[PDB]
C-alpha cells in the first residue's frame, strides 16, 4: 500500500514547481497518515484532511464535486486542526509478536 | 562470556528443576564438560547482576531468592520484602538492567525497585498513581529512561533517571493484549516509534512545552444551551468558547460531569453531589448512604435523578423526595413532563411525580432489563424480549397505561434503537448488517419487493442510535464498536465521516446537534481537539 504509490513519486514531478512539489511533499505525509478502514466508504475524512496544512488549491479544486447535491457529501468535516493523528499505522490487523531491528 | 573474555551466552530453567547454560561462541553449541552445578527448585525471572558469579533468581511466589555461582549454592538475604500480597494473582515482573556497572533495574507491579551492590533496599521510586499488569518497555541507546506504567490504555508513560517528568505522549490510545513493546535507538538523529498489543507503532517526538496531560483529559461533556457550544472535561469544568484557544485547567476531582439547562453548574464530589449557580463554597445537602457514581440535571427544576450505589436518590431545593422501592438504578433520562419514567436493574420501570405520589410505583413486568426512549405522547419501552408501547393518560400523573404496539422479534435481539422528531413512527432495526423502517399500525414485520429501507454494511454489536435530520432521509450515530453512516428511506446515498481516530468510545456516545437548525457537529473520543465542523 504505497511504495509502487511513492516509487512514482520520484520520477513522475519530471515538471512542476515548488506549489506541486511541496504540495506532494507534503501528501507524502498521508501516507503513513491515512488509515486503512472501510475502503472508500468512508473516503470522505481525506479530502478535508488534506487541507490541514495548506499549500494545496486542491479542494478549492474539488468545488466542483465535492458539494453535489445530496447525493455524494455536503460541506462538513472542516477541522483545522483537529482528529491529531499524523499517525504511521494503516492496519487493523492481527499479530502476536513483534520488535525492531538493531541497524 | 566466561570462556574467551566475543559473543554473549545463553542459559535457562527447564522443568527439571536445574539450570541449563549454552556456550556459544561462533555458529554450532558446544556444551562443553558438566554444567559444574544445579539450581534449587525453579524459579520464573531469572538474570545476571553485574557480577558473573551471582544470580538473581525471581519465582511465582513473588519473593526474592538467591543462589550464588560460586562459593557453595544457597547462601543468605531472603529477607526484606516489600509487600507480598499482590494486587491480582500473578507471577513476579520483569528484571531489567542499567549503563552502570554497579546499580541495576527492576519493577514489581506500581512500583519501581532500583537496586544497587549490597544486599538491597535502595532506590524506590513510581512515576504516579493509576488493570493487571503484563507489558513493559525499555531503553538502551537512549540512555537507559524505563517505560513503564500501572496499565494505561492511554498514554504510556516514560521514566527519567532520578527525575519524575513525563516527555512522552499517546494520542493513539491503545488496546491490552501481549507484552511486547520497545523503542529504537534512533542511530544519532532523535524520534521515537514502538509496537504494543493493539498491533499497531506510535510515532512521537519528545520537543514540546510542556507535559502533564494524562489526568487532565479523559471524556468529554458539553454545556446544554441554545446555539450555543461550550465543551467540558475531566477535572470539572474547563472553560471553552466558539473559536477560542482559552483553556483554565482547575481538579476538583470529578467522576462524572452532567451540565444543566442554564448557566447553572451543576457537578460531582466524592462521595456526595453538588448543585450550584456559580462554585466556591458549592452548599448542598443529601440523605445518600454512599458514594454516587454519576448525577445529572433536567432543563426544569423540578426535583432530580441520577443513580447512586445505594437506593436513596438526593435532590436540592425541592421536597417530596422519590419514593424508591428498588435495589439499585441503572438508565436515567430527561424531561420536561411532570412526570418522569426511570429503568431499573430489576427492569422495573418507576413513576415518578413531582411534589406527589397519590399512586403506587410498583410495575415488575419482565425480568429481562429495559431500555427506554420516547416520541411525542407515547413511552417506549425497549426490553431484553419485546418493545412495548405506553399511551400517558397525563403529564401530571401515569396510572393507567394502554399498549397499543409489542411484537417479539427475530433471535440475536438489537440492544437499543433510537426515533426521529416530529414523525413518531414505528422503527425496528435487527443487530447484524440490516435495519429496517416501519410502519406504526399495530405491528409490521413485512418489508418484501415493495420497498426497499436503507441498508447496513457495517455495524454488527452495539448498535446506539439515530435522530431526525435536515431535507434527506435521517442520519444514525454512535462509534461503539463500529462507525456511523448514513442512508436513504427509499434509496442508498453516500454515508458521513468516520470515527474520529481512537477506538473504546466515551461512556456517553451522544451528538451534538439541534434537529432543524443543524450547524455545528462535535465528536471525539480522548485527547482529539476541537470539534467544530460547520456547512456554509
Amino acid at each position: 500500500n504505497t511504495l509502487q504509490q511513492l516509487k512514482f513519486y520520484k520520477p513522475y514531478i519530471c515538471d512542476n514547481d515548488p506549489k506541486y512539489e511541496r504540495l506532494v511533499n507534503a501528501i507524502l505525509d498521508f501516507l503513513p497518515k491515512i488509515e486503512e478502514n472501510l475502503i472508500c466508504s468512508k473516503y470522505t475524512d481525506l479530502l478535508r484532511i488534506a487541507l490541514m496544512a495548506e499549500d494545496e488549491a486542491i479542494f478549492e479544486e474539488a468545488h466542483k464535486q465535492v458539494q453535489r447535491f445530496d447525493d455524494r457529501v455536503w460541506f462538513t468535516n472542516h477541522g483545522r486542526f483537529h482528529q491529531h493523528r499524523q499517525i504511521i499505522n494503516l492496519g487493523d490487523n492481527e499479530g502476536r509478536h513483534a520488535v525492531y531491528l538493531h541497524n | 562470556e566466561d570462556a574467551g573474555l566475543i559473543q554473549l551466552h545463553v542459559a535457562f530453567i527447564n522443568g527439571d528443576v536445574s539450570i541449563l547454560n549454552w556456550d556459544e561462541q561462533d555458529q554450532e553449541f558446544k556444551l562443553s564438560h558438566v554444567p559444574v552445578l544445579k539450581t534449587m527448585q525453579s524459579g520464573i525471572r531469572c538474570f545476571v547482576q553485574v557480577l558473573k558469579r551471582y544470580y538473581v533468581v525471581c519465582t511465582s511466589n513473588c519473593t526474592l531468592t538467591v543462589w550464588d555461582l560460586t562459593n557453595g549454592s544457597s547462601n543468605t538475604l531472603e529477607l526484606h520484602v516489600f509487600n507480598v500480597e499482590n494486587d491480582t494473582p500473578l507471577a513476579l515482573d520483569v528484571f531489567d538492567e542499567r549503563s552502570k556497572t554497579a546499580t541495576v533495574l527492576l519493577i514489581f507491579k506500581y512500583s519501581v525497585w532500583r537496586l544497587n551492590f549490597l544486599p538491597g533496599l535502595s532506590v524506590s521510586l513510581q512515576s504516579e498513581a493509576v488493570g493487571s499488569f503484563i507489558t513493559c518497555g525499555k531503553r538502551s541507546t537512549d540512555g537507559r529512561y524505563l517505560l513503564l506504567g500501572t496499565s494505561e490504555g492511554l498514554i504510556v508513560y516514560d521514566l527519567k533517571i532520578s527525575d519524575p517528568v513525563l516527555r512522552s505522549n499517546v494520542s493513539e490510545h491503545i488496546e491490552c493484549v501481549d507484552i511486547y513493546e520497545l523503542f529504537d535507538p534512533v542511530y544519532k538523529y532523535i524520534v521515537l516509534c514502538g509496537a504494543k498489543g493493539k498491533q499497531v507503532v506510535h510515532v512521537h517526538t519528545l520537543r514540546s512545552v510542556s507535559g502533564s496531560n494524562s489526568h487532565q483529559n479523559r471524556e468529554i461533556a458539553w454545556v446544554h444551551s441554545a446555539d450555543e457550544i461550550s465543551v467540558m472535561t475531566k477535572a470539572c469544568l474547563e472553560p471553552n468558547v466558539y473559536l477560542r484557544s482559552l483553556m483554565d485547567m482547575t481538579r476538583e476531582r470529578t467522576q462524572l460531569l452532567a451540565v444543566d439547562s442554564k448557566e447553572r453548574i451543576h457537578l460531582i464530589k466524592p462521595a456526595i453531589s453538588r448543585i450550584s449557580e456559580w462554585s466556591t463554597i458549592t452548599p448542598t445537602h443529601a440523605a445518600s448512604n454512599c458514594k454516587i457514581n454519576a448525577i445529572s440535571a433536567f432543563n426544569d427544576e423540578q426535583i432530580f435523578v441520577g443513580y447512586v450505589d445505594g437506593v436513596i436518590i438526593d435532590v436540592i431545593h425541592d421536597t417530596a423526595l422519590p419514593q424508591q422501592f428498588i435495589e439499585e438504578p441503572i438508565d436515567y433520562l430527561k424531561q420536561v413532563s411532570p412526570n418522569i419514567l426511570v429503568a431499573s436493574a430489576h427492569s422495573a420501570q418507576k413513576t415518578v411525580i413531582f411534589q406527589l405520589e397519590k399512586i403506587d410505583p410498583l410495575q415488575p413486568n419482565d425480568q429481562w432489563p429495559l431500555m427506554m426512549d420516547v416520541s411525542t405522547k407515547y413511552a417506549s419501552l425497549q426490553e431484553g424480549q419485546y418493545i412495548i408501547l405506553f399511551s400517558d393518560h397525563g403529564v401530571c400523573h401515569l396510572d393507567i397505561a394502554n399498549p397499543s404496539a409489542f411484537v417479539k422479534p427475530k433471535d440475536s435481539e438489537e440492544y437499543i434503537v433510537g426515533f426521529d422528531l416530529k414523525n413518531s413512527l414505528l422503527f425496528l432495526a435487527y443487530e447484524n448488517n440490516i435495519i429496517d423502517v416501519f410502519r406504526l399500525i399495530f405491528s409490521c414485520n413485512q418489508l418484501r419487493y415493495e420497498q426497499i429501507c436503507e441498508e447496513e454494511i457495517a455495524q454488527k454489536a452495539k448498535i446506539s442510535y439515530l435522530v431526525a435530520t435536515d431535507d434527506g432521509t435521517m442520519l444514525a450515530m454512535g462509534f461503539e464498536n463500529g462507525t456511523l453512516e448514513l442512508f436513504a428511506v427509499e434509496n442508498r446515498k453516500v454515508q458521513l465521516i468516520y470515527s474520529i481516530e481512537e477506538v473504546h468510545e466515551h461512556c456517553i456516545r451522544q451528538l451534538l446537534f439541534s434537529p432543524c437548525k443543524l450547524l455545528l457537529i462535535s465528536c471525539a473520543e480522548q485527547l482529539c481537539f476541537w470539534n467544530v465542523t460547520h456547512m456554509r
